[PDB]
């Protein structure tokens, strides 16, 4: 429902989010954006319970743009998923856990590669090329496992991503609004503005 | 709760429009009900799902954004005032807080703001906003005849056209119609509208509700 | 050593006679009190030409129609007025209405004391509170360390205290007008004062039940220091 | 399994006017179709000229006015022996209420009085602290009888001035003190004849500047 | 728990504690804090009878509390980084709760009630701490520079220095600045304060830091050479 | 909602002579959905192996947290641990979460550096040891991995007989478990060698 | 000397000289008096200032509808120690829906004094207090001091030059006691006697403190022009 | 009461010192000196034992130089019972810092940790301060090889090369001469044990009565390796630089 | 959350001209097992004062204690202990009443009704009922269980208002009490014929009857009574 995508192309991660806000049996707004930037090259998308999504990822947000000054420092994706599902993994046994299920796109400035990380609302870690949260990957996942090549450019990795956004608008039963696309690389991240 | 109101930026600042009906299951316990609570004299709340919950948190509102003013000697952003009351009603999260609110002000740096602010930790800016058992049908008529370039007349009567529409069809929404226009320079009340005589005086100069014998 | 809340053998709290001790050294602030209002003034005294003077903040608001001056330590005022400005909405949520200024100076006290071994010493600061309601009208008060408090139609606190408040005993009557009131606070502030007074180097504020509590902009106040010093001048 | 609710009944009317205020509540106290009392007042002096009723759950309305009467004697000793508004009051119920928002008193309240202009002043409250002032506003289990009838007698509801097609209403208009009695004894006699716990007799307190005054009218036992 | 009051008041109406952590800050390295028109720079003392030092890894004695903003300081160098920690955390705290970034007039005040809390505490002592700090509001163009000391007293400077021979640096500024006009450019500010420095310094190598901050997020600190160059260049003005 | 089956997977070990294997699956999923075939579920901390199945969360979370009891135990003890001792850690580890447990079934394996006696043992997810000389089991096709084990399994086998036999039971069992498969990993794990060996199997 | 340092220490003649300490603290306070009939009681207080510029120190307060108190030496701790009795009168009402007893509230006062006397941190309370009510009793007039000790007494005086007001009571004992069912003529006698208690100061409008409570009165408390009547 | 027997541990002085930090280096200086090297190609930490008994098991022993995890070591100097409390604190926090990040601690920030502990002491708590100081050595990927220094203050600071313990001023001085940034791990070897033989209170620098350990990336391409040297590894490196 | 183990059935009251009666069972039941039958249910406080309990039995026992504790306690430092500063009536309920209100708030009852009769000090009759729930409520008649469905409505004919309080004698007051014990006993399944009775008088104070009995009953009748219908013999 929230639908939330993630592919790692040759030099960049991409993220796709919808930008629908239901609540009940009103599509509330129709432009939000499912994502808060942790560090220049690290970025988060997220969906779930309402309410708690937000709030977690702000505080995730704060957390590591805390580390950032101490350390005077930028810390690798791979950490950052880390603290991340350590996070997750404290609130599953809570008296109320976080429902809040994420993607974690960064690029590594050390290694020069892009990295996309999984992590369900339990704490469950996974590096993939691709990546989805809910029922998305149960349509997307089959044509990803087709076309998707691990060379590929950040131009074709959206040509793919339109695909999959036209799938889901095909089947899926309701109307998330379209996707909002963040591109992460080297330079940064960016928002495609015409998607 | 029952319920109908909206909040809608514009060119000219914030209309805020509620209805005034209160209901205890078919019981209609108040047409007299304020759904707006005036937090200060910039900033307005809508009351929808628990009337306590919403008088009580949004009058506390009030009490900590003086406090804000005093210590930073600065008017308090909408965006602050919205973000206190949220990590609120967070805090309070499971124990069955009800509460759906627009917190409404304008300022300087921001504008015109609106923010849905919700007992379940949602806290959404936007430009429109419909809360409330009738909420669909008010969004009806705000959809097709909404324009940014609407003028303060003309935005004061799309609300009070879009409470009347929800009144008429929502059994839990009447009584009667509490106006505001939120400015830069503090909100203007533009009181109130009994759905009643209201009904009939918009049947008669618009042509509208030809299914209704008058 | 010794305790804190230890009694001298002339029955007075060591710690709270030296806490007084304290505030004689700090920069003077005056009160005076009339039927059209209640006007604060405090010397500003910056130790070097280089500090930016605007930015020390001796007068403070407390609430709408609760203002506050302040000399001594004054580091140890920003508790107190937090405190204060808590205790004034707290009442206002709890009550739909004003708080009155004695009830606020009480609350404001009631820190005072709570000290031992609650912190660790007494505050190192004395506070002018004045202010407006509808019951009592016009106040102002005088909130020590001690926890005791006074109302006063006129008062001084401060190094040049006990020399301001010789000038206030005769200057003072219950018909003063409120700019009557704003010339006498400068003109006695410039006779205590160490450095020559100006816009700059003191401040002035008023609370009245219309416009509430204001602080005095240095434009504002450089022409009441004008006019002063003409009115002197003409006799 | 333990329940810490009850129904005790009772109907209580609250009416503002224009230099005076009624707050009137029937004196019978019932549990199923047991009574418990034919006169157990409910309707109570709380000092500074206000007067209030807590309906429902008899245990939480007595608490409910027991802490309401102790805020009025420390306003007085915190405040300089102030004499605490009737807006004043109804802020501070509020924060009584909503301070049980998780164990609720079951009780709907009521207080009565003048405001600070002499205007005759009416609050209603709901059980977790939601309030609201009114001319007019009954409680309990009556309530849904009462009311309407109040609506067309005291705010002439739905009746428009003869002759004018039915374009013109019948005026607003400020009621005395003994047409204000009249309905709320044919409130009360109406709500009788059809609600099984409503009966026995009627209290009706009267706020004035002048002070508290009482008055009690026999309603039927049956 | 430890409750002792350690800071009270003495006979004459002193807390010699507060007093005795201003020699702290006497005793500390040289701070020196100059703001102009469009920017502020905060110089610092580096002491020159440590050699053999590794000055890739030696903390730095100016600090980032957010992007915006930065802390310098005289006084207990362990004792800087428990403020330091502390101020990190509430620019954090304050982007979470009020969706913007201090100022820096709350930063300061936030860090000299910190100091002052700990000024009338049970079982604790002052800081034995001065700060400089400097940076910019959000959305504005307006240099602030700010002063706190173990007491909890806090204030606004024009240019201002603390720590050991700072009554030197400070009689040097006092005539050399001028309020109708401070420095233009971040040349002449940084120059200014490089002056100030050497007035008290020894030599002008490996002693002196130089940190220049300006609207917008941007902070950048200077390398030996750079600074060496304003070194250069003021020595042979001065022989005239 | 049954956490040791939300995930699923598959570790089994084996003892030979002079030797022990340990294998063990890759597939991570969510219910019916397959998210990753490259999750390994066994570990190593200096030459004891941990193999662990159930809550991959808990996996994880128990991976972390025992290379972070045997970082410890080496810098005091200057040794490092053997697998008795390391069974004996995990054992207390799960008990004290006795009401509150991590819905894990993890298996130790190893050769004891001093004796050179290979070491299995197997543990339920309170702490319970289950020390065995043939072979341990655990996952979702536990009850398939038994019955391969029980039939194929013989004693003293050589490492690369051991190779085949603890394969073939892994392999079979995961093709009659929905939740298990999508590649494969083995260890023979020998005194002073440890090889690594990734099966080819059917993906679907 | 060497055992003044804290509450906590002996002196070797058996003394506990922060206790006298604080006793010395009311010595140093402004003069109250009290005094009763059968029917009513009184207190009386002469309120002390800053300067001309400077309001009058109150230090009658009341504690419920029946009972309240004069203070003299440290007005915080009596506001602490009154605080208190307000809290117990309303405990006895709320909970027994009765009024707290006279001599109870006395008892309740000396066990809270005593507590900070025995213990290490704390300070002695530096207020001495006269208590009056009525209750089912009669006319109860009360002395605490800050040692513990309480005292019910016809009459007493407190503060500087307490002793000339002591003297005068205690001369005038058989003649005030009688004084039944007169309001008025009880309070002359106790403002002629805390008269004798005065030095170069005489009782002005603002100066004088007065209350009352009784047998069909409630505790209530006289200041400004309403006391003008008894000068 | 107990205010009578209490010593103040956390106040100043009328000249702005703490008192009890001041006597703890004091104190810290009659310890065993302990140097530490930093080479382009390594560190080297050398300390020399507090006065040797020749019935003392040397090989099996411990009083300088602990590991607090594979890529960081410290050298000790004051009270061994001190050191061992904080040094098990570093190995945890360390740990902590894996477990959450799954890298390897960065040097500093351990070093910040363990220094704001022993600040703490200073400040509050009315306890005696950590009468220790810590040589630092380790590598990380960020700024490659360091050496810190902390003492019972918590200040801490970044060096080339350094000395705690007993005659650092000489130590110091010597080091300052023969040092230069293009050293070798073997040359800094060389020099760590000079500079104790002269510097040393005993007639003779012996096997003995000495800890040694180098971290270098000796090991198999871009990797890190600690190596605690043995006696018999010291009685040779002893002999190889001419010493004995 | 509790349940009731062993209890006691019925208490019942009433007003007359000079003070008030109150009587219960000497029954402790154990769910339909009358297990216990020497059990006083009506615990007298000082010589004005009687408190009537109905409910758990174990529960009772403790407020007894509560009573028994709540007397030495105003004895302490109290030298009009037996004359003005004496426990009243009032100050019994309202303490037991906010003991009551407290339990139930704390969602862990005193699984009781209690009614506590008395003459005050200005010789005022005192009768107030106060139960598991806090609640509390005054009338010229009061009874707990099944007393408040049958015997109410026998004691209401002889003092229906306020006024028929001055024309009620004591010898009428405890007749109708004593009528109503019996009809209880006809009626209610968790009663028993042995009961104790209490008078407080302003004139001639407390007197606790013990080990009364139901007597002068009808069962006559019942020979006559033959079959359920049709049924002759
Ligand atoms: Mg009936
Ligand atoms: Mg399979
Ligand atoms: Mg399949």
């Amino acid at each position: 429902m929230d639908i939330i995508l993630g592919i790692r192309v040759q030099d960049s991660v991409i993220l796709a989010s919808s930008k629908a806000v239901t609540r009940g049996i009103s599509v509330l707004k129709d432009s939000d954006d499912k994502t808060r930037q942790l560090s220049p090259h690290t970025l988060m998308s997220f969906a779930g319970e309402a309410g708690d999504t937000v709030q977690f990822a702000e505080y995730i947000q704060a957390n590591i743009q805390l580390y950032s000054i101490r350390e005077d420092y930028e810390l690798s994706p791979q950490a950052v998923s880390s603290f991340v599902r350590q996070e997750l993994a404290k609130s599953i046994r809570s008296r109320r856990p976080y429902q809040v299920n994420v993607l974690i796109g960064g690029y590594d400035k050390k290694k020069n590669k892009p990295e996309l990380y999984q992590i369900d609302y339990l704490g469950t870690k996974v590096e993939l090329p691709y990546g989805a949260h809910g029922y998305s990957g149960f349509y997307t996942f089959s044509l990803l496992d087709h076309h998707y090549r691990p060379d590929m450019t950040t131009e074709e990795g959206l040509d793919l991503l339109k695909l999959c956004v036209q799938e889901l608008e095909k089947r899926m039963p309701m109307d998330f609004k379209g996707v909002i696309v963040k591109i992460v690389d080297k330079d940064g991240i960016r928002q495609v503005d015409d998607f | 709760a029952g319920a109908t109101t909206l909040a809608f930026r514009f060119q000219g600042g914030i209309i805020v429009a509620v209805d005034s009906r209160a209901t205890a299951g078919n019981w209609v316990a108040s047409q007299t009900v304020k759904k707006v609570i005036e937090i200060n004299p910039f900033l307005l709340g809508t009351m929808a799902g628990g009337a306590a919950d919403c008088q009580f948190w949004e009058t506390w509102l009030g009490s900590q954004c003086r406090l804000h003013e005093l210590r930073e000697k600065e008017r308090i952003s909408v965006a602050a005032a919205s973000r206190i009351l949220s990590n609120l009603v967070y805090q309070y999260k499971g124990a069955g807080l009800s509460m759906g609110t627009m917190i409404c002000g304008y300022t300087r740096k921001e504008g015109p703001t609106i923010y849905y602010v919700d007992s379940d930790g949602t806290r959404l800016k936007g430009d429109i906003f419909c809360v409330g058992s009738g909420q669909t049908f008010a969004y009806g008529v705000l959809d097709s005849n909404y324009k940014w370039d609407l003028s303060v007349e003309d935005a004061l009567y799309l609300g009070k056209r879009s409470i009347l529409a929800a009144a008429h069809r929502d059994a839990y929404s009447g009584g009667s119609v509490n106006l505001y226009h939120v400015t830069e320079d503090g909100w203007i009340y533009h009181g109130n509208h009994d759905v009643g005589e209201l009904f009939w005086k918009v049947k008669e100069e618009e042509g509208s509700f030809n299914n209704v014998i008058g | 050593d010794r305790g804190v809340s230890t009694f001298s053998p002339e029955g007075r709290l060591f710690q709270v006679e030296y806490s007084l001790e304290a505030i004689k050294l700090g920069s003077t602030a005056i009160g005076i009190a009339t039927k059209e209002g209640v006007v604060l003034g405090v010397e500003k005294r910056a130790t070097s030409p280089l500090l930016e003077s605007d930015s020390i903040e001796k007068i403070v608001e407390i609430d709408r129609h609760i203002g506050c001056a302040m000399s001594g330590l004054t580091a140890d005022a920003r508790s107190m007025i937090e405190h204060a400005r808590t205790a004034a909405v707290t009442h206002n949520l709890y009550y739909d209405e004003d708080i009155n200024v004695e009830s606020l100076t009480q609350s404001v006290c009631d820190l005072a004391l709570r000290f031992g071994e609650l912190m660790s010493r007494p505050f190192g600061v004395a506070l002018l509170i004045a202010g407006h309601d509808a019951d009592d009208g016009y106040q102002l008060f005088h909130a020590e360390p001690s926890g005791t408090f006074y109302r006063y139609n006129a008062k001084a606190i401060g190094s040049g205290s006990e020399g301001a408040q010789a000038e206030l005993l005769n200057e003072w009557h219950s018909s003063l007008t409120l700019k009557e009131a704003e010339l006498l606070v400068l003109k006695i502030l410039k006779q205590v004062m160490e450095e020559k007074l100006d816009e700059n180097n003191a401040q002035l504020s008023c609370i009245t039940k219309q416009d509430g509590f204001k602080i005095y902009d240095n434009e504002k106040t450089a022409e009441l220091i004008k006019e002063l010093k003409e009115k002197e001048a003409a006799e | 399994q333990f329940n810490p609710y009850g129904d005790n009944g009772g109907t209580i009317l609250g009416i503002a006017g224009e230099d005076f205020a009624v707050l009137a509540g029937d004196t019978r106290n019932i549990t199923d179709y047991s009574i418990n009392s034919r006169y157990e007042p409910k309707v109570f002096d709380c000092g500074d000229n206000i007067v209030m009723s807590a309906n429902g759950f008899a245990a939480d309305g007595d608490a409910l006015v027991k802490r309401f009467k102790n805020s009025v004697k420390w306003y007085h000793f915190d405040h300089n022996d102030k004499k605490l508004s009737i807006n004043s009051a109804a802020r501070n119920i509020q924060h009584l209420l909503y301070g049980k928002r998780f164990f609720p008193y079951y009780v709907h309240t009521i207080i009565a009085g003048l405001d600070e202009d002499g205007k005759g002043a009416v609050y209603s409250f709901d059980p977790v602290g939601s309030y609201e002032r009114e001319q007019c506003r009954a409680g309990g289990a009556a309530a849904s009888l009462i009311m309407p009838f109040l609506d067309n007698q005291v705010n002439f509801k739905n009746q428009y001035e003869p002759g004018t097609n039915g374009k013109v209403k019948k005026p607003l208009k400020y009621l005395s003190v003994e047409e204000v009695i009249k309905l709320v004894r044919d409130s009360f006699t109406s709500a009788t004849e059809r609600h099984i716990q409503v009966g026995d007799g009627l209290e009706i307190l009267i706020v004035t500047k002048d002070g508290v005054r009482k008055e009690f009218y026999e309603l039927k036992r049956d | 728990g430890y409750d002792r009051a350690l800071s009270i008041f003495s006979p004459d109406g002193h807390i010699f504690q507060v007093e005795y952590a201003l020699e702290a800050v006497k005793r500390g390295t040289c701070a020196v804090g100059v703001k102009g028109k469009n920017c502020v720079v905060l110089g610092c003392e580096r002491r020159s009878t440590l050699k053999l030092q590794d000055t890739r890894i030696t903390p730095s004695k100016v600090s980032k509390i957010d992007s915006h903003v930065v802390l310098s300081f005289s006084g207990l160098n362990a004792d800087s980084r428990i403020l330091i920690e502390k101020a990190r955390v509430e620019a954090q705290s304050h982007r979470l709760t009020l969706e913007d970034p201090v100022t820096v007039e709350y930063l300061t005040r936030y860090v000299a009630g910190v100091q002052q809390r700990y000024t009338q505490s049970g079982g604790v002592r002052p800081f034995g701490v001065s700060t400089l700090i400097a940076g910019f509001d959000p959305r504005d163009d307006e240099p602030k520079l700010y002063q706190t000391e173990p007491s909890g007293i806090y204030s606004s400077w024009s240019a201002q220095t603390i720590g050991r021979n700072s009554k030197t640096v400070r009689e040097f500024l006092e005539k050399n600045y001028d309020r109708k006009e401070p420095p233009a450019t971040v040349e002449e500010c940084v120059k200014l304060t490089v002056r100030s420095l050497l007035e008290v310094v020894q030599t002008g190598a490996k002693n002196i830091e130089i940190t220049v901050v300006k609207p917008d997020s941007d902070i950048v600190a200077l390398s030996s050479e750079e600074i060496n160059q304003y070194v250069t260049q003021i020595e042979q003005e001065k022989q005239e | 909602s049954d956490p040791s089956s939300i995930n699923g997977g598959i570790v089994v070990a084996m003892t030979g002579k002079d030797c022990v294997a340990i294998a063990c699956d890759l597939r991570l999923g969510s219910q019916s959905l397959g998210v990753s075939n490259k999750f390994e579920k066994i570990f190593h901390y200096g030459h004891v192996f941990l193999g662990i199945t159930g809550l991959a969360t808990d996996v994880t979370t128990l991976n972390e947290m025992f290379r972070y009891k045997t970082n410890l135990y080496k810098l005091k003890e200057e040794r490092a641990i053997e697998p008795e001792t390391f069974t004996q850690l995990v054992s207390s580890s799960l008990y004290e979460r006795r009401f509150g447990p991590y819905f894990v079934g993890p298996v130790v394996a190893g050769i004891n550096s001093k004796s050179g006696k290979p070491f299995i043992a197997g543990f339920d997810l309170i702490g319970c040891i289950d020390e065995a000389k043939d072979f341990i089991v655990s996952g979702t096709a536990s009850d398939q991995l038994f019955g391969m084990c029980e039939s194929l399994y013989e004693p003293n086998l050589e490492p690369e007989d051991l190779f085949e036999t603890i394969s073939q039971a892994l392999l079979n069992a995961a093709d009659r478990d929905a939740l298990s498969g999508w590649g494969a990993v083995v260890y023979i794990i020998k005194k002073d060698e440890v090889v690594k060996r990734y099966l080819k199997m059917r993906q679907d | 000397n060497n055992y003044d340092g804290d509450t906590v220490t002996f002196s070797p003649t058996g003394r506990l000289f922060q206790v006298e300490y604080a006793l010395e603290a009311i010595k140093q306070g402004s003069v109250t008096v009290g005094l009763r009939s059968n029917t009513h009681a009184v207190l009386v207080a002469l309120k002390r200032n800053a300067d001309e510029l400077s309001s009058y120190q109150k230090k009658i307060i009341k504690c419920d509808e029946h009972m309240g108190l004069s203070l003299a030496g440290l007005a915080p701790d009596a506001r602490v120690l009154s605080n208190y009795l307000r809290q117990q009168c309303n405990y006895s009402s709320l909970v027994f829906n009765r009024k707290l007893a006279v001599e109870r509230a006395g008892h309740l006062l000396c066990d809270k004094a005593q507590k900070n006397t025995q213990s290490y941190g704390g300070r002695p309370y530096g207020v001495g207090l006269l208590i009056i009510g009525y209750d089912k009793s009669g006319a109860h007039l009360l002395e605490f001091q800050p040692s513990g000790n309480v005292t019910e007494l016809y009459g007493t005086a407190i503060g500087a030059r307490s002793q000339g007001a002591k003297t005068y009571l205690e001369r005038t004992l058989d003649t005030f006691i009688k004084i039944d069912g007169n309001p008025d003529e009880l309070i002359k006698a106790g403002v002629e006697a805390i008269s004798q208690s005065l030095r170069d100061e005489s009782l002005t409008v603002d100066n004088l403190s007065i209350a009352i409570v009784g047998k069909d009165t409630p505790f209530t408390i006289y200041d400004g022009e309403a006391v003008a009547k008894y000068i | 009461g107990s205010r009578r027997y209490d010593s103040r541990t956390t106040i100043f002085s009328p000249e702005g010192r703490l008192y009890q930090v001041e006597y703890a280096l004091e104190s810290i200086s009659h310890a065993g000196t302990a140097i530490g090297i930093m080479a382009s190609d390594g560190i080297v930490l050398a300390a020399e034992r507090k006065v040797t008994s020749t019935l003392l098991e040397q090989d099996t022993s411990t009083e300088k130089l602990y590991k607090l995890n594979d890529k960081i070591a410290v050298a000790v100097a004051g009270l061994t019972a001190d050191a061992e409390i904080l040094i098990n604190t570093a190995r945890i926090h360390a740990q902590n810092y894996l477990k959450t990040y799954n890298e390897d601690i960065p040097v500093e920030i351990l070093v910040r940790r363990l220094s704001d502990i022993k600040q703490g002491y200073t400040q509050h708590g009315g306890l005696r301060p950590f009468g220790v100081s810590f040589i630092y050595a380790g590598y990380d990927d960020r700024y490659g090889y360091q050496l810190y220094t902390s003492n019972p203050s918590g200040n801490y600071t970044g060096w080339k090369a350094i000395s705690v313990g007993a005659n650092t001023s000489a130590a110091q001085t010597l080091l300052q001469m023969d040092y230069k940034d293009d050293m070798k791990v073997d040359d800094a070897i060389e020099l760590a044990l000079k500079t104790l033989s002269k510097t040393t209170d005993s007639s003779a620098l012996t096997y003995d009565r000495l800890e040694f350990a180098t971290i270098r990336k000796g090991a198999n391409d871009g990797e890190v390796y600690q190596k605690i040297f043995k006696p018999q590894e010291i009685k040779d490196i002893l002999v190889k630089t001419g010493i004995t | 959350t509790q349940q009731p183990i062993v209890t006691g059935t019925s208490v019942i009251s009433m007003k007359y001209d000079n003070g008030v009666i109150i009587a219960a069972d000497n029954l402790g039941s154990y769910g339909s097992l009358l297990r216990f039958n020497g059990v006083e249910r009506l615990i007298p406080v000082g010589d004005n004062t009687v408190v009537g309990i109905s409910g758990d039995i174990s529960d009772m026992q403790h407020i007894e204690r509560l009573l028994k504790d709540l007397v030495t306690e105003n004895a302490y430092d109290n030298p009009l202990a037996d004359a003005e500063e004496a426990l009243e009536p009032s100050y019994i309920f309202e303490y037991l009443a906010t003991v009551m209100y407290q339990r139930r708030s704390k969602m862990n009852p005193l699984w009781n009704a209690i009614i506590v009769a008395g003459v005050q000090s200005n010789g005022d009759q005192f009768l107030r009922y106060v139960n598991l729930l806090g609640v509390t409520y005054s009338s010229p008649t009061l009874a707990t269980g099944f007393g408040a469905h049958m015997a109410n409505p026998l004691l209401r004919k002889v003092v229906d208002r306020e006024s028929d309080i001055p024309k009620t004698t004591v010898q009428v007051a405890e007749e109708a009490i004593v009528n109503a014990m019996r009809v209880l006993y006809y009626r209610d399944a968790r009663s028993s014929r042995n009961f104790s009775l209490a008078i407080i008088d302003k004139n001639t104070g407390l007197t606790f009857k013990k080990n009364l009995q139901v007597e002068n009953m009808k069962w006559d009748f019942a020979k006559d009574i033959k079959g359920y219908g049709t049924q002759k013999i």
